């Protein structure tokens, strides 16, 4: 793909980020419901 | 100095040598010369098989 | 955790994002290969003959 | 430019086991991605620079 003018792009979040945003919702329904 | 005739062509095999072309494209003693799928201008910098 | 471990299609919906966006870019690179009507699909070749 | 075949890109040496019969290879996308040198019989990789 790529040598025919075809590419991707990453994502903007990354995934310890996406899982990091994961831990804060988790912690705070646990601890304040 | 002697051609085949039209119902038994002859058919030359040109092969394993380093052809010009520009001796012919550029011969005033064709009255024809037409070319298919390509052009005489770029046939004398092309390989064959 | 011993579902999902022990149950290869649980994320087929996941997975079907991800084969249907290759499909389409091979797909796409696969009409690279295609001649339309030319008389190659290689652009090199037409500008050469 | 490879006997007649032109383009642009990268060589280097492959590591791709030809067979006597075979000069080049071809991608998906119909491009030669490994030629095989005229001369010294040498098979190269072509990567787009
Ligand atoms: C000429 O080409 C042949 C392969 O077709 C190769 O084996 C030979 O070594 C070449 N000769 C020279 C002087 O490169």
């Amino acid at each position: 793909q790529k040598f025919n003018g075809l590419t991707v792009l990453p994502p903007l979040l990354t995934d310890e980020m996406i899982a990091q945003y994961t831990s804060a919702l988790l912690a705070g329904t646990i601890t304040s419901g | 100095t002697r051609f085949a005739s039209v119902y038994a062509w002859n058919r030359k095999r040109i092969s394993n040598c380093v052809a010009d072309y520009s001796v012919l494209y550029n011969s005033a003693s064709f009255s024809t010369f037409k070319c298919y799928g390509v052009c005489p201008t770029k046939l004398n910098d092309l390989c064959f098989t | 955790q011993d579902s999902l471990s022990s149950t290869p299609s649980a994320l087929g919906k996941l997975q079907d994002v991800v084969n249907q966006n290759a499909q389409a870019l091979n797909t796409l690179v696969k009409q690279l290969s295609s001649n339309f009507g030319a008389i190659s699909s290689v652009l090199n070749d037409i500008l050469s003959r | 430019n490879f006997n007649g075949l032109t383009g642009t890109g990268v060589l280097t040496e492959s590591n791709k086991k030809f067979l006597p019969f075979q000069q080049f290879g071809r991608d998906i996308a119909d491009t030669t991605d490994a030629v095989r040198d005229p001369q010294t019989l040498e098979i190269l990789d072509i990567t787009p620079c």
